RNA sequence: AUAUACCGCCAUCUUCAGCAAACCCUGAUGAAGGCUACAAAGUAAGCGCAAGUACCCACGUAAAGACGUUAGGUCAAGGUGUAGCC
């Protein structure tokens, strides 16, 4: 018996995503990586500090998006670019998405001292894998 | 830290803990729970202790056809804000925790008096609306498995009528209460017996049987008299539709054995038109109010009879010694005569 | 309203689509319907059904067969001038082929195959939700191979749908409406019973397909 | 009001309906069956006690002679005896009271 | 301090294969049971097993291996409920 990410099954009452569906074993099988670096290949370093880096963000556009978004986001590292990919709900207005929007990015640039920039994709309601 | 910092919901997990040793057996634990409370959706984003004027968020972008400006909101706003919140948070809880009141039936903490409204909804299209409900008896049965040991499993009876002669009973096993509710109510539904009834308030002729060393012997009654029977009669008879009459129930007592045979009898009761039909003869009423006149109440469909019965005399029919003491009146017990709350 | 007049005109009538003609107790002697298991084989309410025993075999009444008979016909007949679906059952392997055939002929469905459990009581869940269950039953064989009545009776008789079915000294007529007695299991009673309900439901079906147009034209 | 017009009145219908004011009110008491006569009152020293009976609860509701089909409904209309105080879940004052009116 | 509040993470049977929401039926409508294929009341969402995927193949090895028992271990990876030093 293994818990590790993974669902415990119900009786049909948990609404589950492709990602908190799928087990971690599957992940390089029929699943890709949250994040797109190359601190992890061989001859490269810094990649302790792009994990760190890259959780903080994380937490931190979670915590200033809160509410509206249904899944993990997608991290997209090209040499000195950052972009950013995010699921979200239209819970609240795009006046208040927008201002959160540049008020992150500018964040995050004056932070890490690098080119930022994300995307986001509305959805009504967020989209089920199976219900568990 | 913040890095140390993670999500909610595993907080309110590892708080609350649902599960992994004492929810598991039954043993759980000294009626004590946490409540589980959603604070993301009470406040909103802006709030905050240093109180910036948000023209994106906080305040509307627009005012007057002019653009808005970042601005303070000083200590006593701040201090007001606060008031308004911590007032919100108090109405909040307080619409969280209050009582509950379902209505007293049998008796406070029994499922007996209770009634689940009418049954849900058909698939296909059929609304139930007329018929009422009623929970007889819940009990926890209990059976062993290899692994797990002991299982609870919610045994329920309940029973449902429109009041209109029209009734059926049923059982309902599950893991869940409501879900054996659910379960006994809608085949409790489509199960179901009538039983005629003489003049919409009583049965034709009193009933006497047994039924799984369950001995009943229900009495006709006129009007004005009310339903003197055990309390689950009382309700079943609430659901036909019949207004008064008595009963007694001796031996056992097994409520579910009491109903079936309840139902068997008023299943089995001949009605006067049927009788008359068989018979051959006109049946012939008399009251106490009315004085020596003859009520016929029905007559027979085909060809009457040409001779009448003859007189039976000193009839072979096994009576009841109680019932013969009662009618002797030198039966006295104290039990009896009960001035007991309505019907 | 002339709708439903249409629809209850043929029941004041008595033998109103003539079924009367197709069958007769020379036919039935002839197909050997009047015979019977042996008295070990006999049942109690099969009794009075029984004409009488010779050599340990039991005979059926030809005027209470013929009497049955009459009735199933004409309540075939009507449910089928009604457009009532109708079903066949016959446990019985012997004739499940013609049983099916005379089925497709008909335009009536059959089932001689296995029965599964619940097929007609949880047929909601099995099928679809609004599904049109059948409006009358039939058997050829009321018993299945091991000799225990069918499911399908009970759940007629619970779900409130007629059943018609050919009682042999070992069936149950309880639950049975329009119990028949005669032979389950002679191959030329089982090939009379098919053709009679053929020229029974086709005739039923015809008339109402003539009266129709006598309506569409008025 | 001291008329009876009160009870014609579409808040005693809306509250009450076509039952009589006797079949909402439950008793409170001991288990299985109750005392066999009612609390002595169920006001006292212009104070009203918890789960008082319909007739007390209600004050705009008058006991009279005059109100004769408020008072109908507790005697049967097929029989001619008035129905008991455990039945109807009065007390007693109020319901000796309502006897001796309907004298 | 409390693993006898827990989350998170694992041993165990498991070198198993069953677990099962939702319906129906039998038992006089009891706890409970539902298997007979030349077939007699069982139908099954879903999970798991399995299949496919990784290594050199389709085998093999890995991986996976549910429901649950052992109030199994871990408040000493980390956090957190309760009780305490503050
Ligand atoms: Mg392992
Ligand atoms: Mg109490
Ligand atoms: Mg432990
Ligand atoms: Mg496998
Ligand atoms: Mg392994
Ligand atoms: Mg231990
Ligand atoms: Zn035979
Ligand atoms: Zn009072």
């Amino acid at each position: 018996k293994n818990r590790a990410a993974r669902v415990r099954v119900s009786k049909g009452d948990k609404p589950v995503t492709y990602e908190e569906a799928h087990a971690p074993h599957y992940i390089a099988h029929r699943k890709g990586w949250l994040s797109l670096h190359t601190g992890n290949l061989d001859g490269e370093d810094h990649a302790a500090e792009r994990t760190v880096e890259d959780v903080f963000l994380r937490k931190f556009m979670w915590g200033t998006f809160p509410g509206c978004l249904a899944d993990q986001l997608v991290l997209k590292r090209r040499g000195n670019q950052l972009e950013i990919c995010a699921v979200v709900l239209r819970q609240l207005s795009p006046h208040k998405y927008y201002f959160l929007v540049g008020y992150s990015e500018t964040l995050l640039s004056y932070f890490y001292k690098c080119p930022v920039r994300l995307h986001l994709q509305t959805v009504p309601s967020k989209v089920v894998y199976k219900y568990l | 830290s913040f890095f140390t910092k993670l999500t909610a919901d595993e907080l309110w997990k590892g708080a609350l803990a649902e599960t992994g040793a004492g929810a598991k057996k039954g043993r759980g634990k000294r009626t004590k729970k946490k409540k589980r409370k959603d604070l993301n959706r009470g406040q909103i984003i802006g709030e905050g202790r240093y109180g910036f004027l948000w023209p994106g968020l906080n305040v509307p972008l627009m005012k007057n056809g002019a653009v808005q400006t970042i601005a303070q909101r000083s200590k006593e706003e701040q201090e007001k804000v606060e008031a308004d919140m911590i007032q919100q948070r108090e109405e909040w809880d307080r619409k969280k925790k209050m009582k509950v009141k379902r209505e007293r039936g049998w008796s406070g903490n029994s499922w007996g008096g209770i009634s689940l409204g009418p049954p849900d909804p058909g698939p296909c299209g059929e609304t139930y609306e007329d018929f009422d409900t009623r929970i007889l008896e819940v009990r926890n049965v209990f059976t062993m498995t290899a692994k797990e040991g002991r299982k609870k499993s919610i045994r329920v009876l309940v029973a449902v009528g429109n009041g209109k002669g029209a009734a059926g009973f049923s059982i309902g096993k599950a893991t869940d209460r409501m879900d054996a509710f659910r379960k006994a109510k809608n085949r409790a539904v489509h199960h179901l017996h009538y039983i005629e009834r003489y003049e919409d308030h009583t049965i034709f002729h009193d009933i006497s049987l047994r039924f799984k060393r369950t001995h009943i012997k229900m009495k006709k009654q006129p009007k004005g008299y009310g339903l003197r029977c055990h309390r689950a009669i009382i309700t079943i008879c609430r659901l036909i539709g019949i207004k008064d009459m008595y009963a007694k129930v001796s031996g056992s007592i097994n409520m579910l054995s009491l109903t079936q045979g309840l139902f068997r009898g008023l299943s089995r009761q001949e009605t006067h038109q049927q009788l008359a039909d068989k018979k051959g003869l006109h049946v012939v009423e008399i009251r106490e109010e009315c004085g020596p006149l003859p009520i016929v109440v029905a007559s027979p469909r085909g060809p009457l009879r040409k001779d009448p019965e003859p007189e039976d005399e000193v009839p072979d029919v096994k009576l009841d010694w109680e019932d013969v003491k009662t009618a002797q009146g030198m039966k006295r017990s104290v039990w009896s005569n009960l001035k007991r709350a309505a019907t | 309203d002339f709708n439903d007049k249409i629809l209850n005109e043929p029941l004041k009538h008595s033998d109103f689509f003539n079924v009367k003609e197709l069958f007769s107790v020379r036919s039935l002697f002839d197909a050997r319907v009047h015979l019977g298991h042996k008295a070990g084989c006999r049942h109690r309410f099969m009794e009075p059904y029984i004409f009488g025993s010779r050599l340990d075999h039991d005979i059926i009444d030809l005027e209470q067969t013929a009497t049955h008979l009459q009735l199933a016909l004409n309540f075939t007949a009507h449910m089928a001038y009604r457009k009532g679906i109708i079903l066949f059952i016959s446990r019985n392997r012997q004739f499940s082929y013609l049983i099916e055939n005379m089925a497709r002929d008909c335009g009536e469905y059959a089932h001689t195959r296995y029965f599964r459990g619940g097929m007609l009581t949880n047929a909601r869940l099995l099928f679809g939700p609004t599904v049109r269950l059948p409006d009358l039953i039939i058997f050829l064989h009321t018993l299945n191979n091991i000799f225990e009545p069918h499911v399908a009776v009970r759940d007629a008789a619970k779900m409130n749908i007629p059943t018609v079915g050919i009682v042999d000294t070992n069936c149950n007529p309880c639950l049975i409406t329009y119990p028949v007695p005669g032979n389950d299991d002679s191959p030329l009673a089982v090939h009379l019973y098919c053709r009679l309900f053929q020229t029974a439901i086709t005739r039923a079906k015809e008339k109402r397909q003539q009266v129709e147009a006598l309506y569409r034209l008025q | 009001d001291e008329p009876w017009k009160y009870l014609e009145s579409e808040e005693y219908q809306e509250r009450y309906g076509s039952r009589p004011v006797w079949a909402d009110y439950r008793r409170n008491h001991k288990g299985g069956v109750p005392p066999q006569r009612t609390r002595k009152t169920c006001i006292r020293r212009n104070k009203v006690v918890g789960n008082p009976c319909p007739i007390c609860r209600d004050h705009k509701l008058h006991v009279d002679f005059r109100n004769v089909k408020l008072l109908e409904q507790f005697v049967c209309a097929h029989t001619g005896i008035i129905f008991y105080a455990p039945y109807t879940g009065v007390c007693v004052k109020q319901h000796k009271r309502l006897t001796q009116a309907i004298q």
